[PDB]
């Protein structure tokens, strides 16, 4: 899964 | 609210006691019942909330995920018929994680949102509502699926537009802003295209705007811009 | 129960399911439901109940920790008040543990070992049983401290003597009793020498049966005895 | 902590 904040 | 005789300042306290036992159900009620005393947040205490809610419902998201692959394999040609356990508790967890992001939405729609007339606070606020439709559209399936990734659109649109007006290209809450949009549209939206083209251009334009930063604010910067390039490396 | 309606078998498949999407807490109300049926357990049954509910006690012990350490140095010649709020929450956290572990009690005591008959499901129980009383005594600091203290010691001893009329010296149950018995002597009982002592002989004794085991049986008997090892490493 | 199981 991508990168998130 | 079952927090409501409690200080703000005591559950503000305890919210922090919770993160520290990695009790993050418990941080993220003391942290409404913080909202629900009708004050403003400060810029720590924004932050604390959206670290509770991201945890409880990252769990979620994660154990979803494991219940949906389960499922579908259940529902593949040549599976063993299980009877309907497997979506009634895919269902358990959906309606769970629905709900906390209802609340969430409740809590940003009612009133933080209204009262938060700072970039620093709006763009937040409005990042989070985008993040939580996000998470929503994640599990949607119904009649509401394209206003819920509307809403979601919506709300990071309005976030990005006061971003690029009020922040500088290296301000971390724009940064994380367009970090989460760009995923919005690769996973949500199905525009790999412009997830691509938004993480190129935050991470190019941010790079620029490097020189006028301190130590620390470069540490904090340089961090999401790796995360960006961590995505474009994934996605291309 | 809320679990009242659900079918058993449909419990027990839901608990394996929580299990793979990790979601403790989950699988101890599966568990729970399921054991309420009133039915004896079999082996796989009694293993995803312990697993389940160890794993949720678990945390609650970890958390408790944090907040009693944080507690403790609020305690401190030179600190500064923060007011109740540190008690509070380490009681709040404390009260919840509490009541899992008398929830397993109630549920070993209502009807799991009066209806244990067979070697390998009474010390299961009694090892519980002897666990949860033990996770009490570690918060434990009032007028009913020694008897909880006592209470683990007697189911300990009701299964470590089951154990060795009817087990071999490498069965894992049997293994798995001896390392909490002797942590429970290191830890709760002031009694390192006991632990010690019993840590050993369960480890020589194991060693000089391994000769009649299968590969598997092998592996499954030599990994608890490299726990074994393992605390008397820590404890020498 | 010590190991248990
Ligand atoms: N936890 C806590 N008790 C507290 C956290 C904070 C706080 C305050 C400002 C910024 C952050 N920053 C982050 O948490 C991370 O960066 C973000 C960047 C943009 C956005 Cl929108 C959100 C997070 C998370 C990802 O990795 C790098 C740091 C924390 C204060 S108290
Ligand atoms: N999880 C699940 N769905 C299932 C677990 C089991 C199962 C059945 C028998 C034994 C075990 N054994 C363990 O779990 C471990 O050994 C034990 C030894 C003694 C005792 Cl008393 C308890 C555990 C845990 C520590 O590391 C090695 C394995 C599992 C069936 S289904």
């Amino acid at each position: 899964f991508p990168a998130t904040v | 609210g079952a927090m409501g005789s409690m200080e703000r300042a005591s559950l503000i306290q305890k919210a922090k006691l919770a993160e520290q036992a990695e009790r993050y159900e418990d941080m993220a009620a003391f942290m409404k019942g913080a909202v629900e005393k009708g004050e403003e947040l400060s810029c720590e205490e924004r932050n604390l909330l959206s670290v509770a809610y991201k945890n409880v419902v990252g769990g979620q998201r994660a154990a979803w995920r494991v219940l949906s692959s389960i499922e579908q394999k259940s529902n593949e040609e040549g599976s063993e018929e299980k009877g309907p356990e497997v979506r009634e508790y895919r269902e358990k967890v959906e309606t769970e994680l629905q709900g906390v992001c209802d609340t969430v939405l409740g809590l940003l729609d009612s009133h933080l949102i209204k009262e938060a007339g700072d970039a620093e606070s709006r763009v937040f606020y409005l990042k989070m509502k985008g993040d939580y439709y996000r998470y929503l559209a994640e599990v949607a399936t119904g009649d509401d699926k394209k206003r819920i990734i509307d809403s979601a659109r919506s709300a990071y649109q309005e976030a990005m537009d006061i971003s690029k007006k009020e922040m500088p290209p290296t301000n971390p809450i724009r940064l994380g802003l367009a970090l989460n949009f760009s995923v919005f549209h690769y996973e949500i939206a199905n525009s790999p295209e412009e997830a691509i083209s938004l993480a190129k251009t935050t991470f190019d334009e941010a790079m620029a705007d490097l020189h006028t930063l301190s130590e620390d604010s470069y540490k904090d910067s340089t961090l999401i811009m790796q995360l960006l390039r961590d995505n474009l490396t994934l996605w291309t």
